[PDB]
């Protein structure tokens, strides 16, 4: 029965700051994304120039 | 005075629609509220306008009109729609009334 | 002050209006009506469905649009619900727009305007509204039990029957509205309202002529059996006998009768001890089951029986078993304790009812219908209490004696014929 | 008809079909961008190609 | 009377505590009937990986007779006197309660304190409920809703508590013990942790009067008396699939993390869920619903139904939508939904939030029709608020919200957000996580 | 056969015994035309009582004999006639099965008047039950059932289905003449004594269109 | 699909463009100019590209 099923785990791939159970994600969530935009900004940017 | 009468009648007979079997309702362009207005003819209303119109079309294609007797008369002609049209748009603008509300 | 009275004028034209003001936040109004597929004939059958579904068309004062709109603009609601004989067309919202709902209320039921285009297109949801409430296998042997019960008016089908879904037309809807919403057979029921305000308003709005419009046949009872084999792993079968209508010193005996067998469960995953019924179908069967007392109080008939579910195989027994055990009741195996238990829940299960506005608008209604007045709660704790052990026993023997009408569905391979009870 | 433009538009439901929503296989290798690599050349082929056309 | 006025001279809720912390409210009325009941702060979200399942296992025996009464007599006694008796137990919060005649409100207490105190736990009794929540977990196993929330709650809190259902595991409980059992219930079932709510036509002086009586058994040391304060659960945005081709329809529930419900904030998420609402095909008001959503449901036949909820918790939360629908018209549902979602953050009106404000008035009144819905309110009021919230606060909170209000905390919980999926049935078509992730943003 | 045919031996699984029940469907469909049947057990394939229902089958009428004429050598069809005005058909109904057999009358009618045309059917059997059965109509009828049998043999496929019929339920084969021997070898006794069967059996009712003047079994 | 002229992805678009297409029974000559100008470009391309051999 569906009750059975539980997500895997993900630790070998989760980001560092999400990786505690016990800890919210919300408060590395604005890092975790400023980051990987940041990223994403900069390609622009280059691309742009 | 009787004015538009005199004039309303004068450009029926111009316009010539009648020359076809046409009545006034069947040449208006389908616009949005005139194809809801279609969808509300009682059946028999909706297929006389039908083939009046397929009618119409095979003698555009022939280059050809109606003999001059069956060519409506302005004081027969049947507004059919134009009830149907009318409630259409009230109840549309009603919408959009209480949309903006 | 919670403290208020319920008034209940009665107009000269026959129109009855029951209010009470309950200081709730909430009102709820209501328009109680005698109608149902019980007066729909063989040429119009389920116009009285599609009439409760064209609740939202457009009317003379209001539009399909602004009907809507209307009554979700403050947090309102608009619902009908109906059985084979009486349809209530009841709106709710915060008291401060009791106004406002009311004038759609009004609308539509006295004022609709059945345009043929706005009924062709909601036909369609007659199959769609039947096909979930189908899903119930409760709602299917309901509808053939009815059909097996009586010969006429009752016995046609509360949803429309399939070979009319798209046939019924806007005459019909007009012409079943003009001979049956009048207002000698229409109530105008309140809550969180001051009679004199609810009463102002019908005198003043509330028009479409008097008069009992058309009459009904007369419920004729035929006894008859339907089974239809459709497979399912659990059988759901009824059996009836005529028991007492509506307004009748006989009523009380059978809704003891009933508690005294088992009407419901009282405790979640608990078995039922207090239940005669339960407990011998139990004594039976080691499966997975459910029995219970069937009673139906209708204006001129009613209804009295019990219904079962059980597991195919396990038929046979299940329902046997609920046999025997209202025979041995109609011989005197009633215990003096039996009936004074079953009359405390039949007065809790009363109470209780009417805890919910929809409970206690319905019971005010009702009753403000089918007889403008309003028994108080202790006068109807009084007549119920105030049956002896004799009438449950009497009334256990007129179904053992009476001619039967059974209703089953599911793999009846081992569900009995009525003649074999 | 359609509640999003990307799907109904007739111009737009074509690069929606073919360059969006357009269904591939969840393993292609690099050996699968060589196609979009000859698109972009002849892209580019062509416009430096009337540039120089233009002398 | 207006709607101001009813609210205000609506009869105080009223609340006092006994020495061993247990906690006692009340809300009377005039009925001669009247619902108590006692709700405990237990659920699966209090289990782990070896009890899961048990506090669902104790809601099944907590019925089945105490030790001053075995089963017979505790049901004939219950149902002799016309009484109701019912309860529940989800991730947080548990709830055994009984319906009655106000006559009996003092007796009635007496049979909850030895329903909480005393179960009987009977050996045999445990091995005949083991093989009955058996055959309810594949009940429930057919419930497409219920097993796409069970999933929503299992990938949104993965790792963590909230992730389990509350029925449980099968393994545990085809190895539940007496012992176990027995210990969920000292470990949890007490006083200060619980309350005794009523209401009705009851004596708040007579009701705290048997409460005395009946609930005792003090504590001594101090870590009997304190409410012990859960760890957190991580959310993570996240998808779970299961796919069957073989079922009708799909579900599919979409959410991002709440706030909790100590957090104003949820009066405003509320109201946004109002502006959206909910649908399903016997709506008569059909295309001229005043939610968009559903009038666009409506108009391209996107779903047979769709919904919106706001579950709150201690400390998280889960804010989303349901929709059910068919196999291939599940992307347009989930376009035009996130669409409605983006549109709430970026450009709600006055005019949305003045009718989902009366529409969630009414919502709330409507939850305090009839004694078990009131008395459900106290019971959970005092176990998550610490104290009754009356209508007249709530409407003086619900009457303060704007639309801007609801667009900065929608754009809050809600804009460029990882959200939760979990989606079941016939879902080829629901595009991927990627593309749902990019619906979180512009709208 | 002997030298193919495999699938072996056995009576196979038997089949339970028919338990007559003498119930009522009713399928209210709308229709402007009710079908109706009103039926009782009737003979057994074999039963020497089953000559007897075929005969009295052919009094009351079994099908048209002449294109679109009446039928006078039939008291079933004359009966209703002279009850309704309008379109209408009535007939013999007559089964007979291994273990049982049903007989009765089917008929179909204009809505409106498909109760007075299943009354009137009614009555032409207890007014035959009751010696209304001359001993003519018992020479005609023997004569249209010698006739039809006869026919049915001419194509292929009722010759080769008499054949096969008889061989199967008693490895053997009657000759025309002592089927014909048996028959007309029915007296009018027999007969009368088929249609009290039938008026005094319990009875089994199926009617479908617009029921809303189709009479209920117990008013029959 | 049982004919070719429907089936073959390019076939499909010939038949729906310049075979199967419907029209309307009473378009005069004044719809003619369209195709005509389609023969021009192509006309026009044909000439322009021997000339620009050139
Ligand atoms: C498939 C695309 C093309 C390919 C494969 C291609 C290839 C070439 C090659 C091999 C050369 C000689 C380069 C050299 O000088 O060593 C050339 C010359 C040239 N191509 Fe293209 N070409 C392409 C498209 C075009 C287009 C579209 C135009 C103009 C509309 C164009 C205009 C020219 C011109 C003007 C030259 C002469 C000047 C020069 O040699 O630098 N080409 N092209
Ligand atoms: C829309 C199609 C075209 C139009 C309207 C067009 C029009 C013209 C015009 C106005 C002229 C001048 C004729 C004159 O000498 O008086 C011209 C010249 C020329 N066109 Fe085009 N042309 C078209 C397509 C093409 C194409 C596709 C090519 C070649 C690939 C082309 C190549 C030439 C050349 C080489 C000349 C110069 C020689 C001459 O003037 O005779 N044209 N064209
Ligand atoms: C061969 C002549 C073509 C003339 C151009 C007409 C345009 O474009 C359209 O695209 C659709 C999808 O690919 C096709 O199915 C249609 O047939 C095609 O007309």
């Amino acid at each position: 029965v569906h009750n059975d099923v539980t997500v895997p785990d993900f630790s070998a791939y989760r980001r560092e700051d999400v990786m505690d159970a016990t800890t919210s994600s919300q408060t590395s969530s604005e890092d975790r994304k400023g980051f990987s935009y940041l990223v994403t900004a900069t390609a622009c940017v280059a691309t742009a120039y | 005075g009787r004015l538009m009468d005199r004039i309303r009648k004068w450009y029926y007979n111009a316009a010539g629609f009648n020359k076809y079997g046409l009545m006034r309702d069947d040449t208006l362009y389908e616009d949005d509220d005139v194809k809801e207005a279609l969808k509300r003819l009682p059946e028999d209303l909706y297929n006389e306008r039908m083939f009046r119109i397929k009618r119409a079309l095979d003698l555009s294609l022939k280059h050809r009109i109606l003999p001059k007797e069956q060519w409506v008369k302005y004081e027969e002609d049947k507004p059919y729609l134009e009830p149907y049209l009318k409630e259409v748009i009230r109840e549309r603008l009603e919408r959009e009334a209480w949309n903006k509300k | 002050p919670g403290a208020e009275d319920l008034e209940i004028t009665k107009l000269p034209n026959g129109l009855i209006i029951a209010s009470l003001e309950n200081f709730s936040p909430a009102s709820r109004i209501g328009v109680f009506i005698k109608a149902g597929s019980r007066y729909e004939t063989t040429a119009n059958l389920g116009t009285a469905h599609l009439l409760r579904l064209a609740s939202p068309l457009t009317t003379k004062g209001a539009s399909s649009f602004r009907i809507t709109r209307g009554i979700e603009a403050v947090g309102g609601s608009l619902s009908v619900y109906s059985t084979r004989e009486k349809m209530t067309y009841c709106v709710e919202c915060l008291r401060d727009h009791v106004d406002t709902v009311m004038e759609y209320l009004l609308n539509v039921t006295t004022a609709p305007e059945f345009r043929p285009w706005e009924v062709t297109d909601l036909q369609p949801q007659l199959k769609v509204d039947k096909a979930v409430a189908f899903q119930s296998p409760q709602v299917g042997v309901l509808e053939n039990l009815h059909a097996a019960a009586y010969k006429t008016a009752l016995a046609n089908p509360l949803y429309c029957p399939d070979y009319r879904i798209g046939k019924i037309t806007s005459e019909q809807l007009h012409h079943f509205v003009q001979n049956n919403f009048t207002s000698a057979r229409m109530a105008l029921v309140g809550i969180g309202v001051k009679h004199s305000d609810l009463k102002q308003v019908a005198e003043q709005f509330l028009n479409i002529r008097s008069g009992a419009g058309t009459s009904s046949a007369k419920a004729t009872y035929w006894g008859g059996e339907i089974r239809e084999q459709n497979g399912h792993s659990l059988v759901h079968a009824a059996v009836v006998t005529e028991g007492a209508a509506v307004g009748s010193a006989e009523a009380n005996a059978f809704s003891v009768l009933q508690h005294v067998l088992g009407a419901g469960p009282l405790i979640k995953r608990g078995s039922s001890v207090t239940s005669k019924l339960y407990q011998g179908v139990a004594k039976a069967t080691t499966q997975p089951f459910d029995a219970s007392a069937f009673n139906v109080n209708y204006s001129d008939s009613g209804l009295f029986g019990f219904y079962t579910i059980s597991q195919a195989a396990h038929a046979g027994e299940v329902i046997r078993a609920a046999m025997n055990q209202l025979k041995a009741a109609a011989q005197g195996g009633v215990t003096e304790e039996d009936v004074t238990k079953a009359k405390n829940q039949l007065k809790a299960t009363y109470l209780m009812s009417v805890e919910t506005a929809q409970g206690l608008l319905n019971e005010i209604g009702s009753e403000a219908l089918l007889s403008g007045t309003h028994t108080a709660p202790s006068v109807v704790a009084q007549k119920i209490d105030s049956v002896t052990s004799a009438d449950v026993v009497n009334a256990a023997k007129k179904f053992v004696s009476g001619k039967k009408s059974m209703a089953a569905s599911g793999d009846l391979g081992s569900t009995p014929f009525l003649d074999e009870l | 008809m359609a509640p999003n433009i990307r799907k109904s538009h007739p111009l737009l439901k074509m690069i929606n079909n073919s360059l969006i929503d357009l269904p591939a296989p969840s393993n292609i290798s690099a050996w699968w961008n060589f196609g979009s690599l000859l698109a972009v050349c002849l892209m580019t082929q062509i416009l430096t190609g009337l540039l120089l056309a233009m002398h | 009377a207006t709607y101001a006025q009813t609210l205000q001279n609506i009869p105080e809720t009223n609340v006092t505590t006994l020495d061993n912390g247990l906690r006692v409210a009340s809300e009377e009325s005039s009925q001669p009937t009247c619902t108590v009941g006692v709700w405990i702060g237990a659920g699966s979200r209090y289990e782990n990986e070896k009890n899961n399942g048990a506090g669902y296992f104790v809601e099944h025996l907590a019925f089945k007779g105490t030790k001053k009464r075995p089963c017979a007599a505790f049901e004939k006694e219950v149902e002799s006197m016309g009484a109701h008796f019912n309860g529940y137990t989800s991730r947080e919060q548990t709830a055994f309660y009984i319906k009655a005649l106000s006559k009996d409100m003092p007796k009635v207490v007496e049979l909850l304190a030895d329903v909480v105190q005393n179960c009987a736990l009977e050996e045999s009794q445990i091995e005949k409920e083991r093989g009955v929540i058996l055959q309810e977990l594949k009940e429930m196993d057919n419930d497409m809703t219920n097993v796409t929330f069970d999933y929503l709650h299992a990938t949104a809190f993965q790792g963590t508590a909230l992730a389990r259902t509350v029925e449980g595991t099968t393994e545990n409980i085809k190895h539940l013990t007496r012992a176990d059992l027995a210990s969920y219930i000292d470990t949890h079932f007490k006083a200060p942790r619980m309350v005794l709510a009523a209401a009705g036509g009851i004596s708040h002086k007579e009701l705290v009067d048997a409460a005395r009586q009946h609930f005792s058994g003090v504590s001594f040391t101090y870590k009997e008396d304190a409410v012990p304060i859960l760890p957190r659960c991580r959310f993570t945005g996240s998808e779970i699939r299961a796919r069957d081709d073989a079922l009708p329809v799909a579900h599919v529930a979409l959410a991002v993390e709440g706030p909790g419900w100590a957090d104003p904030d949820n009066v405003v998420l509320h109201v946004a869920n109002a502006i959206i609402g909910r649908y399903d095909r016997t709506f008569g008001g059909g295309k001229h619903l005043s939610s968009r959503l559903a009038a666009l449901a409506v108009e391209h036949k996107l779903c047979h139904s769709f919904q919106t909820f706001n579950t709150s918790y201690s400390d998280t939360g889960l804010f989303g939508f349901h929709f059910v629908a068919d196999p291939l018209s599940i992307d347009d549902m989930m376009f035009c939904a996130q669409g409605e979602w983006m549109r709430l953050c970026t450009s709600t009106t006055e005019s949305e939030v003045k009718r989902a404000k009366n529409h969630l008035r009414s919502a709330m009144v409507a939850q305090l029709d009839g004694t078990t819905p009131v008395c459900e309110t106290i019971g959970s009021h005092l176990l998550n608020y610490g104290r009754r919230i009356s209508l007249e606060e709530w409407d003086s909170r619900i009457s303060a919200v704007d639309a801007r209000m609801v667009r900065d905390v929608c754009s809050k919980y809600i804009y460029d957000k990882c959200p939760a999926l979990a989606a079941v049935g016939p879902i080829e078509q629901l595009l991927d996580y990627n593309r749902i992730r990019s619906g979180m943003y512009w709208i």
